[PDB]
């Protein structure tokens, strides 16, 4: 968990 | 033709390249553009002195002057504030606050706009181009933006890096020709304003990592651009580097940690093999830098 679609968003 | 899309973090300069882009692929901003922008530069000026005096009321800093306590005083009020703003500017006090900004959020040019208040507090000021540049912004959703270079046509993306836009940035993914990923270099020690709790340049590097090696990406040019260094080089006199990398052994100088990070960054790369990483080492603010720079990476584009 973090991403979003390989993409690092965060938790 | 070229699809180009500017990623990275929060203010890491993005749209300031974009800003670029212009002056130097155009014309570049005129004055009745300049001077719609008048009104941000007051408007960040004001923002930024603001919240250094707020800042001091929680680190509890006092001012050199037990006299600027009234300047201060109406500052809110308000909101001859020039006249405020400047006074306090110069607090021995106040500017202990501001060699302390990453105990807080300031921007970043806080200082350059502040140190030119004379210049632009006069009435009938225009902002100059640098004024212009060094404006901020939150850039939300998505910005496209055309030019033409040395016979492509760029169909250029701008986008938002704290986290909460990050949501969007899938519906840009198709076809690009290119990326340039922005860092700031000055980030070493600030955490994040989504998330006091994370390191700003560690945030960086696991975004770059998740493009660098995003499965659309794959022909796409990497380009990395390594940024602020003017103020990178500055910070890192005076604070270490320890801060991020608490494994680094060498010195602190521009020199060595500019490459110990570039280097930090370029090792993300998962297909060092396959996939080359195009790194500049970036003044978004300076335009003949950027225009230089951007010179490079169009001629590898090329390919
Ligand atoms: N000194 C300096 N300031 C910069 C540089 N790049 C950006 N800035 C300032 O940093 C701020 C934010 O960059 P920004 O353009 O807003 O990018 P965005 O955050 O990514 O949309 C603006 O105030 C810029 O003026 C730089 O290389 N050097
Ligand atoms: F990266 Al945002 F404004 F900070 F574009
Ligand atoms: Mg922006």
């Amino acid at each position: 968990r973090g991403y979003y679609h390989g993409i690092w968003v965060g938790e | 033709e070229v699809k180009l899309l500017l990623l990275g973090a929060g203010e890491s300069g993005k749209s300031t390249i974009v800003k670029q882009m212009k002056i130097i692929h155009e014309a570049g901003y005129s004055e009745e553009e300049c001077k719609q922008y008048k009104a941000v530069v007051y408007s960040n000026t004001i923002q930024s002195i603001i919240a250094i005096i707020r800042a001091m009321g929680r680190l509890k800093i006092d001012f050199g002057d037990s006299a600027r306590a009234d300047d201060a005083r109406q500052l809110f009020v308000l909101a001859e504030l020039a006249g405020v703003i400047k006074r306090l500017w110069k607090d021995s006090g106040v500017q202990a606050c501001f060699n302390r900004s990453r105990e807080y959020q300031l921007n970043d040019s806080a200082a350059y706009y502040l140190n030119d208040l004379d210049r632009i507090a006069q009435p009938n000021y225009i902002p100059t181009q640098q004024d212009v540049l060094r404006t901020r912004v939150k850039t939300t959703g998505i910005v496209e933006t055309h030019f033409t270079f040395k016979d492509l046509h760029f169909k250029m993306f701008d986008v938002g890096g704290q986290r909460s836009e990050r949501k969007k940035w899938i519906h840009c993914f198709e076809g690009v020709t290119a990326i340039i990923f922005c860092v700031a270099l000055s980030d070493y020690d600030l955490v994040l304003a989504e998330d006091e709790e994370m390191n700003r340049m560690h945030e960086s590097m696991k975004l770059f990592d998740s493009i660098c090696n995003n499965k659309w990406f794959t022909d796409t040019s990497i380009i990395l651009f390594l940024n602020k260094k003017d103020l990178f080089e500055e910070k890192i006199k005076k604070s270490p580097l320890t801060i991020c990398y608490p494994e680094y052994a060498g010195s602190n100088t521009y020199e060595e940690a500019a490459a110990y990070i570039q280097c930090q960054f370029e090792d993300l790369n998962k297909r060092k093999d396959t996939k080359e990483i195009y790194t500049h080492f970036t003044c978004a603010t300076d335009t003949k830098n950027v225009q230089f720079v951007f010179d490079a990476v169009t001629d590898v584009i090329i390919k």
